């Protein structure tokens, strides 16, 4: 405890060398307060170090960080870490209550006055003051209100000074005229409201203003950029080349999407004050996602965790006019690679859940657009199961939408298109099957060993690849399938029963959009009359293919008697008469044909899966 | 025009379906693919705008897939015409035809299952050039490497997976300075400018699994170009995409498990890996980390005698400065827990650290399973710590204070109480629980933990709250047959802290157990009243198989044995006879089996209840079902 008292002699009889030292030590007691922040002797060490940290924070603010410069600098941030480290919870036997006002205040000035650098460590620590000593400092809260109003009243004249009216040797700013500091304001403003509630209505109000104007505001170049890609009728995405500083825009955009994010928060409980603003949120929504860089995907993703939330609460009927640009990969996802790599799933799932709600009121070009995509969509090669499942329940529900339009053509076509996606996803699944029963014995064999894995040749694993794998056979590996713990034949059963069960209905919709009057039906027997009629050639060829491939999947559920339980097991046997059931609701005709044709594969088919 | 360009290529298709005629020949003049690929490209963009009359779209949907398949088949003749292929991809590429699987289906097949390591070392080069001239977009580039180079490169490290130390003469030195010269030598005048075109992510990642692939499988080829190599991985490190940076990590590290590298280089990637506060890419630091922990006493070596080496200060100096950040700590402890060896020296600044943090990583009221298996592993390498210092003393050795074993043993009975899975018991109707009750037998062992056990009491807060709670009491002398009553949680809960109990007594003195006998049996009252199997099972059953290999005794029959060869034998005798007059034979003839192995005098005067049980429900019963059986 020596070093302790010698330290704190120093520093009292000093109101480089000196500097280094004393800073080194101040650090070092920062560090090891753990074994001092518990105990009694907390007063003491808070009155004794009080009185120097107002002394020295009084100074002038220091601009350059070098040398003796960046030695206070570390030196007052290491200091002033302690109070955001040190325990100030609302205990009992808590000491720091009764000498709170002059350090707020005195915290204040300095974030009024202080750099970056130092202005987002005292909001820190002013907050979390803020959440502890409200006890008796509960008579200052309007000081922060005015500071933090104030700070999103200039907002707009730093941006124009930054872009309109525009490391070591570089001159710092003032705290007033920062992104990030600014990007800092909704949490700390957030957690205040939750703190108090006794000084919380007007400054809903007088913060509406703010956030209308802080999200209408935008960039010429940016602006200019995205007229002139209006005018040659492309859509221009990315950060315009003529911003010279790219930081400050990630930075503005950073800014942008929390204020978007305190705006959601906010809509919970007082959308009345916002109904005002609600009719253009869609078009700063789509802007915002235009407007990311392709480098932040942190950001991309709180945006659609806040798009989410303003969806949940029923305001998702103004979306409508904007969805067929929502539906672009382009302005949904972008160029960046990480984005592609791990955020797909939950940007095309949100937009799934969106169309859901509002299917009864989707225009063609929509419905159009929609099965296009979510067709793609299903066809993917992602590792999992997941996207599939969901882009496939997404058609089988949007398939009683698409019935109900006006015109039977585009509806009889649109049901085809679906079908033939469904008979393509089969035949790839058919192609993965000796991988995937590999894949799946590998993994067994893995697990049973039970030993660590390294990311290094063995000469007890050989390299057995075929033509699925070898197309994935590089050493870095971005997820794990341990993680997952995946099996690549239950995934493949899964997605299977849940395409054949929606067959059915896929049918029976098209059952009802015989076109009038197309083709006669004088006399046909009564179990052929509420059937699919007026199939051309090439949608046989559809239906030939379906059962083709349909039938060859059922191997991944690996004499013909079974009068107890053999072979087949009970789900499989239901499959199938779910699977035959199908094909009763066509011509009769077109039955005939088809099963004709197809009797020699399927019994080559009976050779190699009995259960047939 | 378009019915007619849908009935050429339907004529066409058709043509070329008999391929055993050596009528092919059509397809080798070259003015024919070239009308062809024109006339599809206008069918294509047709199709991708909404401009055909409906009658069309089927047929034209059907019309694509067929000229694709004329293309591909035309390519298949002559394998080793590159210029074809090379225009197909750039076609593809560029969003003028849609693809079919064809094209990969021959490109394996007919490239990377070449059996002549000619035509291998040529389609290379050629792809490199392709890569290095400045004219092939961004998706061609990305396509090659994907589809062409890398899987030629697996293909022949396949192939020569021979005992004796079998070389690559496909890997020749021409290859390797082409690949040094065309990516690793190329110091990008302005990198950062590069990204301003889309797609160049992709391949980035691409050049990097083939730069990682050679050094995992090759290494003994790059002893020239170590430096360049060094360079490149480094320059790679300042990309901003985080998956680009993490990959780029891996190579180094790689690079740092097969090669000599300045200590200098290693703890500055190490302090960068173990900074990272970013969720992506988890999976990539996790292997950068696994890579480079095992080469670390090589490539770091500290004076004898000295137990604070620099890459074990570090993780302490970040969990110091990033204690409030919770991922950091969850990070910090998964890269700990799988290297216990590595830091049993160290154990003196990280026991502590582990121990207070236990509540933080993982918190009573409803924690993830990803918690509570981290927690269990912290434990667990104490345990294994422990374990090491005991056995190799048996073959100042810094010791926990009691504080932190007490707070320990107290977060490891709170934790096994309120966990979600059950023990298993034969009587269960029809793994975090096994290990923690295997870590908290060992750990009270004598020569361990054990002599803390003396003043140990039964916790009395959570053992009153869980079977003393009115609810609880409730809930255990209800009919097992109401599901209303049958809470699973509550029973699990109860379960495992009757599991806990037995095990703690199983240690306990004789003299203890005689002096707090009032204790015990308010605490055990309301349980052996119960009519459930489950709880006289772990009352009074104790078998090797559910045990775990463990020798633990009964509660009822170590109470029974503490008692002098009573004032506990005659209440155990009150029990069973209350509980045999109501019929619930469950609780009585468990009782008295106990009894009776304790002491047979005490089952005279039970003699009439047990035979009239016999002769009236049990026998009765089960002669009358198998009667019953024997009538179906």
């Amino acid at each position: 405890m020596a070093t302790s008292l010698i330290e704190d002699v120093v520093k009292k009889l000093s109101v480089y060398t000196e500097l280094k030292v004393k800073a080194e030590a101040a650090c070092a007691l920062r560090d090891s307060l753990d074994h001092y922040t518990a105990g009694p002797a907390y007063p003491a060490f808070l009155k004794k170090v009080m009185p120097v940290f107002i002394h020295i924070l009084r100074q002038q603010p220091v601009f350059q960080t070098t040398g003796e410069q960046g030695h206070m600098q570390k030196l007052r941030n290491c200091i002033l870490e302690i109070l955001h480290r040190l325990p100030t919870s609302q205990t009992p036997p808590e000491h720091f209550e009764p000498y709170a006002h002059e350090i707020v205040d005195l915290l204040l000035e300095l974030v009024r006055t202080d750099n970056e650098d130092n202005v987002i460590l005292c909001v820190k620590i002013l907050s979390d003051i803020m959440r502890h000593q409200h006890k008796i400092m509960s008579g200052k809260v309007q000081t922060f209100l005015n500071l933090i109003q104030e700070l999103f009243e200039q907002l707009d004249k730093v941006v124009r000074d930054q872009l309109d009216n525009t490391q070591a040797n570089r001159l710092l700013p003032r705290g007033m005229y920062s992104f990030k500091v600014l990007a800092e304001c909704p949490i700390i403003v957030v957690s205040i409201f939750q703190v108090h509630r006794s000084a919380v209505t007007p400054n809903v109000k007088a913060f509406v203003p703010l956030i209308k104007s802080a999200l209408l505001c935008q960039a010429k170049a940016q602006d200019q950029a995205h007229r002139e890609a209006a005018a040659r009728g492309t859509i221009h995405i990315g950060v315009s080349p003529n911003i010279k500083n790219r930081a400050a825009f990630g930075d503005f955009i950073t800014a942008q999407v929390k204020t978007m994010s305190f705006l959601a928060y906010l809509l919970r409980q007082y959308s009345s004050q916002l109904s005002d603003f609600l009719p253009h949120l869609p078009d700063i929504i789509v802007r915002l996602l235009r407007d990311c860089p392709r480098d932040k995907s942190s950001a991309r993703k709180e945006l659609f965790v806040a798009i989410r939330h303003i969806i949940n609460f029923n305001f998702r009927k103004i979306f409508l006019p904007k969805i067929d640009e929502l539906l672009d990969e382009r302005t949904l996802v972008g160029d960046g690679l990480t984005v592609h790599e791990t955020m797909r799933p939950l940007a095309y799932s949100m937009l799934a859940d969106l169309i859901h709600h509002v299917r009864d009121q989707l225009s063609p070009e929509q419905i159009r657009k929609t099965v296009e995509v979510y067709t793609r969509n299903l066809q993917d090669n992602f590792p999992g199961t997941s996207f599939q499942t969901m882009s496939a329940k997404l058609l089988l529900n949007m398939a009683e939408c698409i019935a109900r339009l006006p015109n039977k053509v585009d509806a009889r076509h649109y049901l085809i298109m679906i079908l033939n996606a469904i008979a393509d996803k089969f035949a790839a699944m058919n192609r993965q099957y000796p991988n995937a029963v590999k894949l799946s014995k590998q993994y067994a064999q893995q697990a049973a060993k039970n030993v660590p894995e390294t990311y290094l040749a063995d000469k007890e694993n050989p390299p057995d690849w075929d033509e699925i794998d070898i197309f994935n056979a590089t050493p870095i590996k971005i997820s794990n399938p341990r993680d997952r713990a995946a099996d690549p034949v239950v995934d493949n059963k899964f997605l299977f029963r849940n395409l054949m069960t929606g067959l059915k209905n896929t049918f029976y919709q098209l059952k009802s959009c015989n076109i009038p009057g197309a083709v006669d039906l004088t006399g046909a027997p009564a179990h052929w009359t509420d059937v699919a009629y007026g199939f051309t050639a090439e949608e046989v060829k559809v239906i030939a293919k379906l059962f083709r491939e349909g039938a060859y999947v059922f191997r991944y559920y690996e004499y013909m008697a079974n009068f107890y339980m053999v072979s087949s097991s009970k789900e499989e046997k239901e499959l199938l008469e779910t699977f035959a059931t199908v094909f009763h609701c066509i011509d009769p005709a077109t039955f005939h044909e088809v099963f004709q044709q197809e009797i020699p594969r399927l019994y080559e088919m009976i050779h190699e899966h009995t259960a047939l | 025009k378009f019915i007619a360009i849908i009935n050429t290529i339907n004529m066409l298709d058709a043509l070329c379906q008999f391929p055993t005629a050596n009528s092919q020949s059509w397809l080798d003049n070259k003015e024919h693919i070239e009308w062809l690929k024109t006339v599809g490209k206008e069918l294509e963009l047709q199709q991708k705008k909404n401009s055909l009359t409906p009658n069309l779209r089927l047929p034209a949907h059907q019309a694509s897939e067929q000229l694709m398949n004329i293309l591909t088949k035309a390519l298949d003749r002559n394998p080793n015409d590159l210029d074809a292929l090379f225009s197909l991809v750039e076609g593809i590429t560029s969003d003028d035809f849609r693809e079919t699987p064809a094209l990969l289906s021959h490109i394996y097949n007919k490239i990377i299952r070449s059996d002549s390591i000619d035509f291998w070392r040529i389609t290379i080069l050629r792809c490199l050039d392709i890569y290095s001239g400045k004219t092939a977009s961004q998706r061609m580039k990305w396509y090659l490497l994907h589809n062409i180079v890398n899987p030629i490169i697996a293909m022949d490290v396949m192939r020569t997976w021979d005992d004796p130390n079998k070389a690559s003469r496909l890997l020749d030195r021409t290859v390797i300075d082409s690949i040094n010269t065309k990516i690793w030598k190329v110091n990008l005048p302005d990198p950062q400018e590069d990204l301003l075109q889309p797609r160049v992510d992709h391949t980035r990642m691409e050049v990097l699994q083939l730069s990682a692939m050679l050094v995992k499988y090759r290494h003994a080829l790059l002893q020239d170009a170590r430096k360049d190599f060094i360079k490149f991985a480094w320059t790679y490190i300042r990309l901003d995409d985080v998956i680009n940076k993490h990959a780029a990590y891996v190579v180094i590290g790689y690079f740092i498990a097969h090669y000599e590298t300045p200590a200098k280089i290693v703890s500055q990637i190490y302090f960068s890996l173990l900074k990272t506060n970013q969720n992506e890419g988890r999976a990539l630091v996790t292997q950068a980390l696994e890579l480079m922990a095992p080469v670390m006493p090589k490539r770091c070596p500290f004076p004898p005698g000295d137990r604070n080496p620099v890459w074990a200060l570090a993780p302490r100096r970040i969990l110091a400065e990033e204690s409030q950040n919770v991922q950091q700590m969850t990070a910090i402890f998964h890269y700990l827990v799988r290297h216990p060896d590595l830091f049993y020296d160290t154990r003196d600044k990280f026991a502590m650290l582990i121990i207070q943090c236990l509540r933080k990583v993982a918190s009573p009221p409803n924690p993830s399973n990803d918690n509570r298996k981290l927690a269990l592993n912290m434990m667990w390498l104490i345990w294994q710590w422990e374990q090491r210092r005991v056995e190799s003393k048996l073959s100042a050795e810094f010791q926990i204070p009691s504080v932190g074993r007490h707070k320990m043993i107290r977060y490891l009975v709170e934790f096994i109480a309120q966990l979600n899975e059950r023990y298993p018991l034969p009587s269960a109707r029809p793994e975090l629980c096994k290990k923690a009750t295997a870590l908290l037998y060992n750990l009270l062992q004598p020569q361990y933990w054990g002599d803390l056990v003396e003043e140990m009491d039964l916790f009395p807060n959570v053992t009153d709250l869980v079977l003393a709670g009115e609810k609880s009491a409730t809930l255990l002398s209800a009919d097992p047959s109401d599901p209303e009553k049958c809470d699973d949680k509550l029973i699990t809960s109860i379960i495992n802290t009757l599991q806990v109990v037995r095990i703690v007594l199983h240690f306990k003195s004789d003299r203890w157990i005689l002096d707090n006998m009032p204790q015990i049996q308010k605490i055990l009252e309301k349980c052996l009243k119960s009519a459930n199997p489950e709880i006289q099972d772990c009352l009074h059953m104790a078998d090797r198989k559910y045990d775990g290999d463990r020798d633990v005794k009964p509660t009822i029959k170590r109470i029974l044995d503490a008692v002098p060869e009573s004032e506990l034998i005659a209440w155990l005798s009150g029990i069973a006879t209350e509980s045999m007059a109501a019929g619930n034979y469950v609780s009585g003839i468990n009782i008295l089996w106990s009894l009776g192995h304790r002491k047979p005098s005490i089952i005279d005067q039970h003699i009439p209840a047990i035979m009239r049980s016999l002769q009236s429900k049990l026998a009765r019963d089960h002669v009358s079902h198998y009667a019953a059986l024997g009538h179906q």
